[PDB]
Protein backbone atom coordinates (compact mmCIF):
# COMPACT_ATOMS: atom_id res chain seq x y z
CA UNK A 1 0.00 0.00 0.00
CA UNK A 2 1.80 3.09 1.28
CA UNK A 3 5.51 3.86 1.18
CA UNK A 4 7.83 4.78 4.05
CA UNK A 5 9.92 7.96 4.02
CA UNK A 6 13.05 7.36 6.10
CA UNK A 7 15.64 10.06 6.89
CA UNK A 8 19.11 9.89 5.40
CA UNK A 9 21.95 8.45 7.45
CA UNK A 10 23.87 11.74 7.16
CA UNK A 11 21.23 13.61 9.18
CA UNK A 12 21.40 10.97 11.92
CA UNK A 13 25.21 11.21 12.04
CA UNK A 14 25.73 13.25 15.22
CA UNK A 15 28.33 12.90 17.99
CA UNK A 16 27.11 11.31 21.21
CA UNK A 17 27.46 11.60 24.99
CA UNK A 18 29.75 8.57 25.25
CA UNK A 19 29.46 7.99 29.00
CA UNK A 20 28.21 5.20 31.26
CA UNK A 21 25.11 4.66 33.38
CA UNK A 22 26.71 5.63 36.70
CA UNK A 23 28.17 8.85 35.29
CA UNK A 24 24.74 9.81 33.96
CA UNK A 25 23.13 8.94 37.29
CA UNK A 26 25.68 10.88 39.36
CA UNK A 27 25.02 14.16 37.53
CA UNK A 28 21.34 13.40 36.90
CA UNK A 29 19.81 15.95 39.30
CA UNK A 30 22.01 18.82 38.11
CA UNK A 31 21.43 17.91 34.45
CA UNK A 32 17.68 17.92 35.08
CA UNK A 33 17.95 21.25 36.88
CA UNK A 34 20.19 23.20 34.48
CA UNK A 35 19.09 21.70 31.15
CA UNK A 36 15.30 21.62 31.59
CA UNK A 37 14.35 23.80 28.60
CA UNK A 38 15.68 21.76 25.61
CA UNK A 39 14.72 18.46 27.25
CA UNK A 40 11.17 19.68 27.89
CA UNK A 41 10.96 21.06 24.33
CA UNK A 42 12.02 17.68 22.92
CA UNK A 43 9.63 15.76 25.17
CA UNK A 44 6.69 18.01 24.24
CA UNK A 45 7.33 17.86 20.49
CA UNK A 46 7.83 14.08 20.65
CA UNK A 47 4.58 13.68 22.61
CA UNK A 48 2.57 15.88 20.26
CA UNK A 49 4.12 14.76 16.95
CA UNK A 50 4.46 10.98 17.57
CA UNK A 51 6.93 10.68 14.69
CA UNK A 52 10.71 10.28 15.13
CA UNK A 53 11.41 11.26 11.51
CA UNK A 54 10.21 14.80 12.33
CA UNK A 55 11.70 14.90 15.85
CA UNK A 56 15.44 15.14 15.14
CA UNK A 57 16.41 18.80 15.68
CA UNK B 1 29.12 -61.57 114.54
CA UNK B 2 29.25 -59.43 111.40
CA UNK B 3 26.35 -59.05 108.97
CA UNK B 4 24.71 -56.51 106.68
CA UNK B 5 22.82 -54.29 109.13
CA UNK B 6 21.60 -50.68 109.05
CA UNK B 7 23.57 -48.36 111.36
CA UNK B 8 22.76 -47.57 114.97
CA UNK B 9 20.93 -44.35 114.16
CA UNK B 10 19.29 -45.80 111.06
CA UNK B 11 19.17 -44.33 107.59
CA UNK B 12 18.18 -40.76 106.83
CA UNK B 13 14.91 -39.45 105.47
CA UNK B 14 14.33 -40.08 101.76
CA UNK B 15 12.15 -37.79 99.65
CA UNK B 16 9.30 -39.61 97.92
CA UNK B 17 6.72 -36.92 97.07
CA UNK B 18 6.41 -34.89 93.89
CA UNK B 19 8.24 -31.54 93.75
CA UNK B 20 7.39 -29.32 90.84
CA UNK B 21 9.06 -25.88 91.05
CA UNK B 22 6.36 -23.64 89.47
CA UNK B 23 8.26 -20.97 87.58
CA UNK B 24 8.22 -18.22 84.93
CA UNK B 25 6.44 -14.88 84.72
CA UNK B 26 2.73 -14.24 85.01
CA UNK B 27 0.87 -14.29 81.70
CA UNK B 28 0.24 -10.54 81.86
CA UNK B 29 4.02 -10.05 81.83
CA UNK B 30 4.68 -12.01 78.63
CA UNK B 31 1.60 -10.44 77.00
CA UNK B 32 2.94 -6.96 77.85
CA UNK B 33 6.43 -7.90 76.60
CA UNK B 34 5.02 -9.19 73.30
CA UNK B 35 2.81 -6.12 72.85
CA UNK B 36 5.72 -3.78 73.55
CA UNK B 37 7.95 -5.65 71.10
CA UNK B 38 5.15 -5.42 68.52
CA UNK B 39 4.85 -1.65 69.04
CA UNK B 40 8.63 -1.11 68.85
CA UNK B 41 8.87 -3.14 65.64
CA UNK B 42 5.91 -1.26 64.17
CA UNK B 43 7.51 2.12 64.94
CA UNK B 44 10.91 1.15 63.52
CA UNK B 45 9.36 -0.35 60.37
CA UNK B 46 7.25 2.80 59.96
CA UNK B 47 10.29 5.09 60.11
CA UNK B 48 12.42 2.96 57.78
CA UNK B 49 9.60 2.49 55.25
CA UNK B 50 9.03 6.25 55.11
CA UNK B 51 12.76 6.78 54.53
CA UNK B 52 12.73 4.09 51.82
CA UNK B 53 9.81 5.82 50.10
CA UNK B 54 11.77 9.10 50.13
CA UNK B 55 14.81 7.38 48.61
CA UNK B 56 12.66 5.71 45.94
CA UNK B 57 11.11 9.09 45.05
CA UNK B 58 14.62 10.57 44.74
CA UNK B 59 15.75 7.74 42.44
CA UNK B 60 12.59 8.04 40.31
CA UNK B 61 13.06 11.79 39.87
CA UNK B 62 16.69 11.16 38.85
CA UNK B 63 15.38 8.69 36.25
CA UNK B 64 12.84 11.26 35.02
CA UNK B 65 15.61 13.86 34.67
CA UNK B 66 17.77 11.35 32.77
CA UNK B 67 15.01 10.21 30.35
CA UNK B 68 15.19 12.71 27.39
CA UNK B 69 18.79 11.98 26.35
CA UNK B 70 18.10 8.24 26.36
Amino acid sequence: PGIVELPSLEDLKVQEVKVSSSVLKAAAHHYGAQCDKPNKEFMLCRWEEKDPRRCLE
Amino acid sequence: VKQDMPPVGGYGPIDYKRNLPRRGLSGYSMFAVGIGALLFGYWSMMRWNRERRRLQIEDFEARIALMPLL
